[PDB]
């Protein structure tokens, strides 16, 4: 069930001389187990989490899940 | 703040805080009452810890207020004695918090970066809040000015 | 097919605290000090 | 990610002016308030096990949502609404402890209504459990800090919605 | 220990102690004759606290000590008995140490898969630690009642 | 890792004991040398950099470690050199505040023998710098500190070699 | 990874020749045994945590070893002893349904005694529990299944000893 | 103890202990709870006890702490006022005991040849243990004052 | 001599200090036994006589002890027999009452062994003989009573051997 | 190998000085010990038989080790285990003589721990039969010299832990 | 003797005899006359040392004068006797050289061996000499008695 989502990464702990637009702002297919972890990984980095939707699989489904 | 560093190491493990961890929120508490009264003094001599602490560092180095200097002519002058209020105020901030992470927020990351983009040297602002350092001591209780020493200590080397 | 980092063996430290010299001077003072005489007690004499 | 100290000299840092009296205040206020806070914290963390079991069976249990084809049937999804009420708990007591809600914006809410309906979850049944959460722990804490996590309590209920 | 903890949050930091860190340590050394006369009285009535708490967790939980229970049988339940002695002298220690370290390291960390091995429930494991807590908090003036209930709340909590 | 009073706890829980009263008096021992502890740390973490800038001066400089093909030739490997004179001091007051060398054995000389053999750093030389650290860092905590700190330093020195 | 029709051909496909009648021998051999290899791997999976539980209480418990200082003492250590268990018996069934011990010497016993003598483990107290696990398993799947199992779990006993 | 005198006796006589001497035994058991309160609170007050005692018998003989005195000067009459301690803690011994046998073997066999030699004034000392069994009456319950003052009453005329 | 009383103010007089809360249990376990004590000393008094006849008829009579040239073979001898027996019997049914084994070391036990020895009676007999006194003792005064009474024989017994 | 002397002159030989006032109060307290620890040798050399007889009753007989598959059982390592305790007992007198433990690091626990695993002998069961002889041997040499040979039979006691 | 083994070992590693050596030559050349006088008392008594312990030992031991035992008829119990009577002998001698080694040369190498053809008992032998030792110590003055008591020590341990 990936999960299609779109954040930012602005981070204070250094300036970046390289590239960092594409780290900073980003859309992703995360997956339906990894979500969890990755959300309160990204919502601890401080990021604001834009948008989610459920590229994948269906809003409710009792089995036959992805 | 001691109490969001205590909930951003709870949070990393995902417990709740342990009973040593609300221990130290607890002395926290109880030290605010010291901690604002050491800031309190501060903000209340903020104007004669900046003046003469200013003429100290530019009589220490008269290059910056020399010809050629950053800050040469009584507009720029003015302007670097401002920065020396920011900084003041800053410490004030780290003080009551108990911590450094606001200092560092409003005006370390990046310090080199800002004041090389603006010419101004480093070492000399080391000088100069040394200097606000030094007064401050004397407005402070010798056994209180060791915990505001700690965040002018911390600034300066930031500085360099 | 070896392990390189089978895993990381615990240590029995060699050097026994309580003979360092820190605690060794505390253990001495408080041995001491509790055999010498109390202050703020109306009896002294009696205890061994 | 900010307490009520860090939110007072943010505050007068926007402004741009030195720390006020009034800003003293403030921070008095919650030194004062803070040893209550900490004692309501180790009473929420003993019991958070049981605050979550008695607000479920309070709010949720032996109703159609937990009936077949009602968003919490099935092992998988029970246990997923389940924990979800404990991070409610555990973040509820650590934006209590800090005396600020921006944890709460900055580590729950945020994406937290996007990705409930993105799911279909009921937001409003979490809502009314969380209530029913927010009553058990007033009972365990006590009426002064019960206030106190009533109006976090309510700051996530009123994020949800 | 509180300065074992510091030291390892400093380590991963990579500083030399930061002198809030010290001064907690400081504080810590000064309650330590406190903390020492707490886990005292704890173990001289070692014997009173298990055997009260132990009988109120079984009129609490009738089923574990009935038969097609875990404890059922004068052995089993005195094997039990054992545990909440072993529970107690986890909690004295981490009363002298300062942090949960101690009692985390020493048990209740695998305690889930442990007990799950065994056949216990370890809800239940839970209320007989709390009727130690209830027992030992009568033996205690409400000051350090609160001090040793903090780690017996730790202990509950893990279990549930 | 482990402490003075985390090593007597463990020893009484290896043997299966609440704590003893001589286990008590070791606790206490401590706790009445924990004051003495934090000041000596509050000195060195001071001087920490010129602690490392004498005892650098005093052996390794001037010689041939630092000049060509001498392992601290090169400013690369001079910046590892006192990087790791800090990284000793450092944990060298970690275990004098703790009462406990557990911390130089478990972290500092775990394979830290295979390292500098690998590397070419001579072990003697870094023994000779560390001993200079330990004079310096004893006179600056004093006479009772500094012979609670040259253990510690002597431990390690012992570790190396 | 290796089972008997793996081995056989592989051995086969060495000398390069097609499976000649004793080969096709070996393979009827495996095929007749297979449906009792199914069932008593069928039984054991039910019955896993059941199967480690008797044999730790048959061995393992009440002994000085669980008792404190005994390395089966701490509540870690215990959950890690258990843990190890279950991985001796999950290897046992995968070498009793391939009908080869490749996968112990692969998976299990390559680097075990080495790891067990850093961690302070006693290997003749893990050798002892496996045999209990043995007993207890053989019981369960029956008399000739159980000479299966007997053969793997002494495999796994050998490479610890 | 009590046993212990009618042990004694019995073995001189070379006879079973006797069936009256058995009887008071029981007796004695009996009374072991209430022997034990009553040391209990003489225990509890010692201190305030033995301190008005001494300052009675000092009004009652004003020569034993003057110049000249015995116990003249503040270490001899603290001195003093150990040795009242020791003949309290006799007497609760043997108020436990039942019997005169504690105090006769510790303070009441030799001691006259012992304050002879050192110099302290016996009859002064007799009128110390009196002032005590005041002060234990003042103290106690009255049937518990009637036993305890007949233990003082052997003590001083041990004295004697 | 001494008691259990008396011994728990002798140990409290080398201490120096008045009564404590253990020396208060220590006296109240006395207290507690009395009872038991005194029952059994008259059970002992009325059936003395015949425990010594039970005694020996169980061990050395009809033996070649009384047999010619057995110790114990003359009218004399036999009665000296009886008569120690008896003053063994006594001092432990006092000791027994007193509950410390102060008497029996004083008197009953004083070099009883070494006369014995020059005489030439066996010690082993006699061991022989009080532990079947002790069983008919047991017995008579019954299951708690004959605990006691088994402790204070006990030291009789190993004494004179 | 060391004694008490030989420890001191070889310390203030390492720090290149003359006998100091502390190292000459060290060498007077072993002088005044010495007698004492004569007498005591000559004691358990003469029990020393007795002393590993005793002990090796009172905790390793009548027991599962000694029963068939306990490691003690055969009569090959039933005459190890009793020339082990002899070994440990002539070792302890052997430091108690010295006034030095280095005998028994040098001598006994240096691979010790590493050959009891590899043979199998419990390194718990040895550590409880030479406690029983450190009682034993208590008994025979006195309070005073129980005391000298405990802190030696513990040392021992850690070394195979 | 003392004299022989100093100069065995000296004769060994090829050195005149060392200064420290010459002076405990000539030391126990001196105290000849207490180890005379010892020698003196112990064959002076030879009668009931042996007597006494020997019954002592029969006490102690009843299995080795009882039917089919080693002892059993007046015979063979005078020649246990005589045994003894020899190991006391060799004790004299010992105490007069100053040294064990006339003892060990005589009447300790190969006991086990002789005593195990003869079916005596190697350990009842030793506890025989126990008692001889035990009689000694009433015979012998307590600075003697320590003398002769090593003696003795270590034929019962060469026994055993
Ligand atoms: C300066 C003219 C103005 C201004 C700028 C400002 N920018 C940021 C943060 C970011 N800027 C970028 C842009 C780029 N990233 C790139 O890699 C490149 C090159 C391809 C560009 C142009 C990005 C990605 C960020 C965010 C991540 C980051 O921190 O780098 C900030 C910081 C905002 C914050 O608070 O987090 C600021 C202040 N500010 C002004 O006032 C000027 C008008
Ligand atoms: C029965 C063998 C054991 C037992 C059970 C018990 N269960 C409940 C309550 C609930 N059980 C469920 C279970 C499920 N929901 C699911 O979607 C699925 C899978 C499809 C399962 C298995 C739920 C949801 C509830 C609560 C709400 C509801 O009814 O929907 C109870 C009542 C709890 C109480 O004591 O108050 C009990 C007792 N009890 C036993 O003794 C057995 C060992
Ligand atoms: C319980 C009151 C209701 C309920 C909940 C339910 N939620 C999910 C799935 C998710 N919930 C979250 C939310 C969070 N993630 C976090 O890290 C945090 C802490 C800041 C929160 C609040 C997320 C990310 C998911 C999706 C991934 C996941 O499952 O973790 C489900 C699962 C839905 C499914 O399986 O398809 C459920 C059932 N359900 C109810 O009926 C209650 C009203
Ligand atoms: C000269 C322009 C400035 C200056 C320098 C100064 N340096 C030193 C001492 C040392 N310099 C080095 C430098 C290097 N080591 C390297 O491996 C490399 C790369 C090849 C370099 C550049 C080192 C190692 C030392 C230490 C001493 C030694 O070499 O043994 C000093 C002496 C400092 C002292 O007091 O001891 C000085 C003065 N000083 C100036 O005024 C100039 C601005
Ligand atoms: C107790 C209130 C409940 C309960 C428990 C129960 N436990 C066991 C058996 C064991 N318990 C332990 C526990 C520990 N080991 C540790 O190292 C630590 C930390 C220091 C702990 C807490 C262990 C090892 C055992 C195994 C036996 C052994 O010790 O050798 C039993 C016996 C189980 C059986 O049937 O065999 C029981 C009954 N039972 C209850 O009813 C309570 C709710
Ligand atoms: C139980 C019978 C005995 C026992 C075991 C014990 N084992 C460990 C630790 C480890 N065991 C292993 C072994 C394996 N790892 C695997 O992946 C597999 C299958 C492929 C096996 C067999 C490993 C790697 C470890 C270390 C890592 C870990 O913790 O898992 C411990 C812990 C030791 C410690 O303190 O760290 C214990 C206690 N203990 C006993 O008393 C039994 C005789
Ligand atoms: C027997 C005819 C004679 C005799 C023997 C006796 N033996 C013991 C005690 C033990 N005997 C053994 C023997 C063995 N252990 C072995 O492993 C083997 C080989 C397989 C043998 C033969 C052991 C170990 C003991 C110790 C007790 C135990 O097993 O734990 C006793 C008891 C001694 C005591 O006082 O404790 C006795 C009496 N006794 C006789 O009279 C016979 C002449
Ligand atoms: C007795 C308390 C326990 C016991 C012992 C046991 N030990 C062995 C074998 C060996 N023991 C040693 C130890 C030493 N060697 C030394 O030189 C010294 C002093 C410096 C010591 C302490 C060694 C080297 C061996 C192996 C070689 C040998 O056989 O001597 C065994 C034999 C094991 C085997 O089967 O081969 C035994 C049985 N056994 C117990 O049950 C007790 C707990
Ligand atoms: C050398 C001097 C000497 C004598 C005489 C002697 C006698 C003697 N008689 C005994 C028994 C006995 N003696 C009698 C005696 C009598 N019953 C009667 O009805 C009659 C009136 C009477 C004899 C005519 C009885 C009945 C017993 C057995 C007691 C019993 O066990 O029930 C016993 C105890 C059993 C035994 O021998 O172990 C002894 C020792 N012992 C001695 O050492
Ligand atoms: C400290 C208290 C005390 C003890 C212990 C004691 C013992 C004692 N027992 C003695 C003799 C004796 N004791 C016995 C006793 C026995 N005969 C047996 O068959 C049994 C094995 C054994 C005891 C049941 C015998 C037979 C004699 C010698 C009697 C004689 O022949 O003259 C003697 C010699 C004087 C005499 O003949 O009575 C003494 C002094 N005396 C004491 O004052």
């Amino acid at each position: 069930r990936m999960f299609k989502i779109t954040a930012c990464v602005p981070s204070q702990t250094r300036i970046r001389t390289q590239r960092e637009l594409q780290n900073t702002y980003f859309t992703k297919l995360v997956p339906y187990e990894n979500w969890f972890r990755e959300q309160q990984r990204i919502q601890k980095m401080g990021g604001k989490i834009v948008k989610v939707e459920l590229f994948t699989g269906k809003p409710g489904v009792n089995t036959g899940l992805a | 703040s001691v109490v969001t560093k205590s909930i951003v190491n709870a949070d990393a493990e995902a417990r709740y805080l342990s009973p040593g961890e609300l221990d130290r929120i607890k002395n926290f508490v109880s030290t605010g009452e010291r901690r604002l009264r050491i800031a309190q003094t501060l903000t209340e001599n903020r104007e004669r810890i900046v003046k003469q602490a200013g003429d100290q560092l530019f009589q220490k180095r008269p290059d910056v207020v020399s010809p050629g200097g950053n800050a040469y002519g009584e507009e720029m002058t003015a302007t670097c004695l401002r920065d020396l209020d920011y900084y003041l105020r800053l410490v004030t901030y780290g003080i009551v918090a108990g911590d450094v992470t606001p200092i560092e927020e409003i005006g370390l990351v990046g310090v080199r970066e800002m004041y090389n983009s603006l010419g101004t040297p480093i070492p000399a602002v080391a000088e100069g809040i040394r200097a606000m350092k030094n007064v401050a001591c004397s407005l402070l209780s010798a056994e209180d000015a060791a915990e505001a020493g700690s965040y002018f200590d911390f600034v300066i080397g930031a500085m360099q | 097919d070896a392990i390189v980092v089978p895993s990381f063996a615990p240590v029995k430290p060699r050097l026994d605290n309580t003979k360092l010299p820190l605690l060794s001077r505390a253990i001495a003072e408080q041995e001491a000090k509790a055999r010498q005489a109390d202050p703020s007690k109306p009896r002294f004499i009696e205890l061994g | 990610m900010q307490d009520a100290i860090t939110a007072v000299i943010n505050a007068s840092d926007v402004q741009g002016k030195y720390l006020d009296t009034a800003a003293m205040e403030k921070l008095k206020a919650y030194f004062a308030t803070g040893e209550l806070r900490v004692r309501a914290a180790s009473v929420i963390s003993a019991n958070a096990a049981n605050i979550v079991k008695e607000a479920v069976a309070k709010s949720l249990l032996y109703s159609d949502i937990t009936r077949p084809g009602g968003n919490m049937y099935t092992t998988r999804r029970y246990a997923a609404c389940i924990r979800d009420l404990d991070y409610y708990l555990r973040y509820a007591t650590y934006a209590m402890l800090a005396g600020d809600p921006s944890i709460l914006d900055e580590r729950v809410l945020n994406g937290l209504k996007e990705t409930y309906n993105s799911l279909g979850v009921p937001i409003a049944a979490t809502v009314q459990a969380i209530q029913a959460m927010k009553e058990v722990t007033a009972s365990l804490v006590g009426a002064d800090a019960g206030k106190e996590m009533g109006i976090y309590f309510d700051y996530i209920c009123s994020g949800l919605s």
